[PDB]
């Protein structure tokens, strides 16, 4: 009658350490997220969106706490945001381009390249945009004028 | 659903509350095919008999022995059995029989 | 063999001494008839899970029910079966539109008007979302703004004392678990983060010493 | 054969081929991951026990082990203290000797 | 006789309740993974290579779905590809260059 | 007497397994990271630090 109810002990002790190792597991990944975060946002000005905080990355500086590290991460967010109609490509007769640095962004009427992060009007060139066979196997045609001054 | 969920409001979707397992409905039982049976003829029917002095002694094996032909006959007087029941003489097993 | 499932005729051949066989798991699939001589396949009975498709209870009670895995010929409004088993209590509507309640493998229920009604689901190419001139959110204006953040890097060291935890203040307890061996050791080495070896038994012995009395002549 | 293992670095300079992209080809991809899991519940008593009435008395004597199981699956973690819920006590129900 | 089954029976349900653990630290792994997807891909044009669907990035669409996220990836992957000699680095007159 | 010790040795067995499929886990893992560090820095450049 007593083994009985060590033998329950000793499986809800079990699940314990189990609980504890997963833990420990967990822990030690969230160790290297830290370790990578810190290379990545301290030694570098990574490009990534939302990792080294919740914006544009520019400036971190590390400081330290009792099992674990703090980040003083100083970024950007977006104060005003616009929705633009954007399509996956182009078609200037044939040779379908993709946006490269950037995807397309219309007003309305006329049609520009631009990257994701801030609003910049370009015209359409040569220089802006990549050729990709024709205007069949892509998904999504839109007639434009692909200037180039 | 509301007891699986513990509310009163139940929210718009599918939820699995139970199982449902198809119970046996028949029971069959299959056995090859009842031969070579044990030659009870022989010695039930047998034309000559001998005396109860010299009572021969026929072994039974290697057969399977139909022991409801001889309980549900009304031509044996006597059919008193000891230390088995005569019910459950088909489901037992035996090595060797002696007549 | 004593088992439960659905005979069927099968397309296999077994050996002339061969009586019944087994699949790759180690699971009875078929079996000779001992007087027809013919092989019949061993398939479990039908195993699944009940569901209910509500709309919501703000809406509506009226609900139907689904059966997983099952076909409704033995299973004991309106009954048809599906793709994914037997449902009661909807429409067999042939039109199809999109999907609004997802009951599972295909097919999916909706409400409409009074009744819980069924579809099938095409699911021709989801690509066509890709031409949808999506709307883009471009950011004008910026302000700078601090977050802090606090990832965890170490663990503080957790010890397991077994005796006061599987033992509250009991000495038959304690003196009952010294025997089930030295499992709190290894249990804290694995906490400590060593790993626990996978040998014989070196270091513990079934031993026993028969301190039984003689019984009086 | 024993090996030197002299120095990996000299695979730096051997002018190993690296592929440059020419042309591309609009392509979609689809990709789930998931992100929540269903509240999975764990029943002791018909998982340790089919169908049988003594297994189920007797693990009634184990304690409340399979609440903390459902506890630990739900995402609380165990407590660890002493034996403030469970008492290993006794009534010596046995009979008297006859004199 | 009873209790070694139950006991056996016990250690089973134990590992099941550690896979299912294990399953769900996987789960909520594969949340913060999209979770940060989504942050990357949707709220910014990622340069990583094959991280926003295979290819290189250019626009994210998110979709709900029962316990997951679904990501419509519009990219372009290298149709034609050529083989180049590469160098670490070049030397002119010292003052060796890296790219 | 005999089962009380063999009670024992199953529950180190249990934590051997827990280990063992934790190890599993983190081996995954650590395979998902090499092929997604094998996709961005093989196929690509990528600018990432360290
Ligand atoms: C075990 O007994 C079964 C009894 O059904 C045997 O199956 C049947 O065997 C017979 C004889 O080989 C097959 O031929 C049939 O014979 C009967 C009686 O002579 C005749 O009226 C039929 O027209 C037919 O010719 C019969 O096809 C076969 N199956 C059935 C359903 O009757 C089985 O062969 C026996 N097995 C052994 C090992 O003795
Ligand atoms: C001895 O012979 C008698 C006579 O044939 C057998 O009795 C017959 O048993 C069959 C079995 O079903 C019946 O259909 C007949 O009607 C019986 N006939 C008579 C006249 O009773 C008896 O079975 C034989 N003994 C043994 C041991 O087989
Ligand atoms: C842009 O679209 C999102 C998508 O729902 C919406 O929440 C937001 O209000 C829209 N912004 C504008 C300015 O229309
Ligand atoms: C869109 O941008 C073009 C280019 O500057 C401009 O001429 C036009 O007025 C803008 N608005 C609309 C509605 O086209
Ligand atoms: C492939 O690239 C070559 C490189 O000049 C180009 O001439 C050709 O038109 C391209 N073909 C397609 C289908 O993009
Ligand atoms: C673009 O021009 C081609 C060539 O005339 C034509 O077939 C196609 O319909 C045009 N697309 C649009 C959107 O005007
Ligand atoms: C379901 O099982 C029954 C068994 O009587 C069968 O008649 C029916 O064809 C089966 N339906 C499907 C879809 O397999
Ligand atoms: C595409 O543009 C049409 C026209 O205004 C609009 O009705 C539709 O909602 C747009 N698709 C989106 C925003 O996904
Ligand atoms: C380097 O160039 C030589 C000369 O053709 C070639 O044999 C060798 O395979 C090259 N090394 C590579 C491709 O790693
Ligand atoms: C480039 O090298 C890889 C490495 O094996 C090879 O598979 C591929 O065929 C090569 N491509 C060309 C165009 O030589």
């Amino acid at each position: 009658q007593i083994d009985r109810l060590i033998t329950g002990r000793l499986q809800s002790l079990q699940t314990y350490v189990t609980q504890q190792l997963i833990r420990a597991a967990e822990i030690r990944a969230s160790a290297n997220l830290a370790a990578t975060k810190m290379s990545e946002c301290v030694l570098g000005q990574s490009k990534r969106v939302d990792f080294c905080g919740k914006g544009y990355h520019l400036m971190s500086f590390p400081q330290s706490a009792p099992h674990g590290v703090v980040f003083l991460h100083v970024t950007y967010v977006p104060a005003q945001e616009k929705n633009f109609t954007t399509a996956p490509a182009i078609c200037h007769d044939g040779k379908a381009h993709f946006p490269r640095e950037g995807v397309f962004v219309s007003n309305g009427t006329h049609w520009f390249v631009t990257q994701r992060n801030f609003y910049e009007p370009q015209i359409i060139t040569t220089d802006n945009t990549f050729v990709s066979g024709n205007c069949d196997v892509v998904i999504g045609i839109v007639n434009n004028t692909v200037y180039d001054p | 659903t509301k007891c699986t969920l513990k509310s009163f409001t139940v929210e718009k979707g599918i939820y699995q509350t139970s199982n449902f397992r198809v119970q046996p409905t028949e029971s069959i039982v299959r056995f090859p095919n009842i031969t070579n049976l044990c030659p009870f003829g022989e010695v039930f029917n047998a034309t000559r008999f001998a005396s109860v002095y010299a009572w021969n002694r026929k072994r039974i094996s290697n057969c399977v022995a139909d022991y409801s032909v001889l309980y549900n006959s009304a031509s044996f007087s006597t059919f008193k059995c000891y230390g088995v029941s005569p019910t459950k003489l088909n489901d037992l097993c035996f090595t060797n029989v002696y007549a | 063999l004593t088992g439960t499932g659905v005979l069927t005729e099968s397309n296999k051949k077994f050996l002339p001494f061969q009586q019944f066989g087994r699949d790759i798991a180690d699971t009875t699939d078929a079996v000779r008839d001992p007087q027809t001589l013919e092989i019949l396949d061993i398939t479990p009975c039908s195993f699944g899970g009940v569901s209910v498709i509500t709309p919501g209870t703000n809406t509506s009670n009226q609900v139907a029910v689904l059966y997983q895995g099952v076909n409704c010929t033995e299973v004991p409004s309106n009954v048809f079966q599906t793709r994914a088993g037997c449902l009661i209590g909807a429409e067999h509507v042939n039109n199809s539109y999109e999907c609004d309640i997802p009951i599972g493998a295909g097919i999916c229920a909706s409400y409409q008007t009074q009744s819980i009604i069924a579809y099938t689901m095409s699911l021709g190419a989801e690509n066509s979302v890709a031409y949808s001139n999506n709307s883009i959110a471009i950011p004008t204006n910026f302000t700078i703004s601090v977050t802090t953040e606090i990832l965890p890097v170490s663990m503080t060291k957790t010890s397991v004392d077994c005796t006061m935890y599987i033992c509250g203040d009991s000495t038959e307890c304690s003196n009952l678990l010294l025997q089930y061996g030295s499992f709190c050791t290894q249990l804290n080495r694995a906490l400590t983060g060593i790993a626990v070896e996978q040998d014989k038994n070196t270091q513990e012995v079934f031993a026993q010493v028969k301190q039984i009395y003689k019984t009086p002549p």
